[PDB]
């Protein structure tokens, strides 16, 4: 019944099987159950957010993104109080692996990333962008505050989050969604609603799957 | 503080031409956000293209939008006589809304001469104690024209101010008025009133006038 | 129809303060975004302003802020723009539009436009002479109307039954800080004696109406 903050902590214990576990609050006994990634780039990956078939609502509250909510088996988001207090103990890298609808894949990855507070409205900070999904990081640097559609701390006049759809870090709105509206085979270009990231693929494409994971930057 | 810059500033194009127009952001914009308005003199803006390539009802098929991130473009593949006018482009997505500074589209046609005409002041005028000489420059183009004052055969400057019609929607031409200000006193003391005009649909300059005072 | 009535112009002195409103018609404010957009003489449309109605939201063009407010009313379906320290570039055309914040998210529908003129100059009624026709095929004729101030004056032809080959000027700025213009018309030769031919010029700013014929 050992405890675990992450899938690093998972890994380097013996538990090197992809599939869900039960990780621990960081000074808490609270828990939470996280998809764990063990093979790609050398394993002990935690998965915070996947997209692959639209069956999950993403237009939910800020309670809802505080908490979690999807399944960790398919299409879900950690929760953004988890990932503050892991990503605040100590220093974790970003990975984002992203797929087409025309067979390609591409992925950005970043030497620093956390989240700031409930009170400082989980602001992502973000460093070192390296990848093949984009040259310039289509997460708007400096961070931008989280927005729900329920919570409005976008950069635009606009509410970024009724307007694009989903929980995200929007600027005015910035040049990403993946949290935006999944949209099959056909009706994936010219969606300015959809799970975009610009600096891969342009202008309102939205995205076959996408898949956002951390572990610590001392890994390996 | 989005800076919209706009270019070019003016351009001059014919009939059935493709004209291009360009709007840089100073940081990335969401395409949605964006907007072209057409403002002709004296009308208030109308809205041609949203959502930076989107055409509203009630706006002509040759107008176009495209672009994406901090690089948008206003299309008009056919320019029309009617299409003179600014453009500009404008983002809605983050305060202040600042607009781009405007391209004025001005309608290239062929060369159209002056028919100049000359007014002296009238008796009525003359009663109030100054005198206004006026000069027309009738349906021409391009606008470019040169009016020059000479009393008594004397060049004038410093005492005459021009005026000059917007292009025409239909025929694309221009009207120019040039007014000689001079006190009744001035006035009277000479007698060969004469206007000057140098434009590319003369051959050589046009000189109109008239004598009294 | 959608429509917005824009009023509250006119002149004031510079120091001064001047309320515009822009009354709404064919729709409900608080379901947009009511902006304001300005246009001083020869430069650039400028935005001046925006107020989301149902929340009261504000945002300004530094140019402005700290001297013009904008607000609105719901229950009279009609939004403001008070303008106070008002100074010489405040002159404009303004304009108010209804901006759509849902998708086509831009400016659809657009007032009139109100004309601000921010000067310490009197309002003056404009003189009206006569641009006699000369010694033909066709003839011009017109109408000086000199040394008026502030802007606007309109001018028609026979009370609008000559249209064609009308050519008002755009006003200039004289020298002595007061306006003035030519209005012209083409006719034929022929025409002189036999069809009358009078000019009509308004100046709403100084209840000025003047009719002249011209021989
Ligand atoms: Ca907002």
């Amino acid at each position: 019944q050992i405890s675990f903050r992450d899938c690093a902590e998972v890994f380097k214990s013996g538990h090197t099987t992809n599939g869900i576990y039960t990780l621990t609050f960081p000074n808490s006994t609270e828990e939470i159950k996280a998809y764990c990634d063990m093979e790609a780039g050398g394993g002990g990956w935690t998965i915070i957010q996947r997209r692959e078939d639209g069956s999950v609502d993403f237009q939910r509250t800020w309670k809802e993104y505080k908490v979690g909510f999807g399944n960790p088996s398919g299409e879900y988001w950690l929760g953004n109080e988890f990932v503050s207090q892991l990503t605040n103990q100590q220093r974790y890298v970003l990975k984002i692996h992203l797929k087409d609808w025309e067979g390609n894949e591409a992925y950005s990855l970043y030497e620093h990333f956390y989240l700031s507070s409930e009170e400082l409205n989980y602001r992502i900070h973000l460093k070192g962008l390296t990848g093949t999904a984009g040259k310039i990081s289509s997460i708007s640097q400096p961070g931008n505050d989280f927005s729900t559609k329920d919570g409005d701390n976008d950069k635009c006049i606009c509410k970024c989050s009724q307007m694009l759809t989903g929980g995200w870090w929007f600027d005015a709105c910035g040049p990403s969604n993946l949290n935006g509206m999944y949209y099959p085979q056909r009706q994936n270009t010219n969606k300015f609603n959809g799970i975009k990231w610009y600096y891969w693929k342009g202008s309102g494409y939205s995205l076959k799957a996408t898949t956002m994971m951390i572990r610590p930057a001392d890994f390996g | 503080d989005i800076q919209m810059t706009q270019s070019p500033s003016s351009l001059s194009a014919s009939v059935g031409d493709r004209v291009t127009i360009t709007c840089r952001a100073s940081q990335f914009l969401s395409s949605f956000g964006v907007a072209w308005y057409q403002q002709k003199p004296g009308k208030a803006p109308k809205l041609l293209i949203y959502g930076a390539s989107s055409l509203y009802s009630g706006v002509p098929s040759r107008f176009s939008g495209s672009g994406s991130g901090t690089d948008f473009t206003l299309t008009i593949s056919s320019l029309q006589p009617e299409d003179f006018a600014t453009y500009y482009c404008q983002q809605g997505l983050l305060s202040p809304l600042t607009f781009g500074q405007g391209t004025k589209v001005e309608i290239k046609r062929t060369v159209a001469a002056p028919s100049v005409f000359i007014f002296p002041p009238s008796d009525e005028q003359l009663k109030s104690g100054t005198a206004s000489v006026v000069c027309l420059l009738n349906n021409f183009y391009p606008r470019e024209a040169k009016v020059q004052w000479k009393v008594d055969n004397a060049l004038q400057s410093g005492n005459s101010q021009e005026s000059v019609t917007e292009q025409d929607s239909k025929d694309s031409t221009y009207s120019l008025s040039s007014t000689l200000t001079l006190s009744k006193a001035d006035y009277e003391k000479h007698k060969v009133y004469a206007c000057e005009v140098t434009h590319q649909g003369l051959s050589s300059p046009v000189t109109k006038s008239f004598n009294r005072g | 129809e959608v429509q917005l009535v824009e009023s509250g112009g006119g002149l004031v002195q510079p120091g001064g303060s001047l309320r515009l409103s822009c009354a709404a018609s064919g729709f409900t404010i608080s379901d947009y975004w009511i902006h304001w957009v300005r246009q001083a003489p020869g430069k650039g449309l400028e935005w001046v302003a925006g107020i989301t109605p149902a929340g009261g939201y504000t945002y300004y063009a530094d140019s402005v802020k700290g001297r013009f407010t904008i607000s609105a009313d719901t229950s009279k379906n009609t939004a403001y723009l008070q303008m106070n320290s008002l100074r010489a570039e405040d002159t404009a055309v303004y304009y108010c539009a209804r901006f759509v914040f849902f998708l086509p998210y831009a400016m659809d529908y657009w007032g009139q436009g109100t004309l601000v003129t921010v000067s310490s100059a009197s309002t003056k009624g404009p003189s009206v002479f006569p641009l006699a026709p000369s010694s033909g095929g066709t003839a011009a004729l017109g109408c000086l109307v000199k040394d008026y101030f502030p802007e606007p004056v309109t001018v028609s032809w026979n009370s609008g039954a000559l249209t064609s080959g009308v050519h008002t000027f755009p006003a200039v700025l004289q020298s002595s800080g007061l306006y003035s213009l030519s209005s012209v018309v083409t006719v034929p030769s022929s025409s002189l004696g036999t069809q009358t031919y009078i000019c009509n010029v308004n100046h709403k700013p100084s209840n000025t109406k003047v009719d002249k014929k011209v021989e």
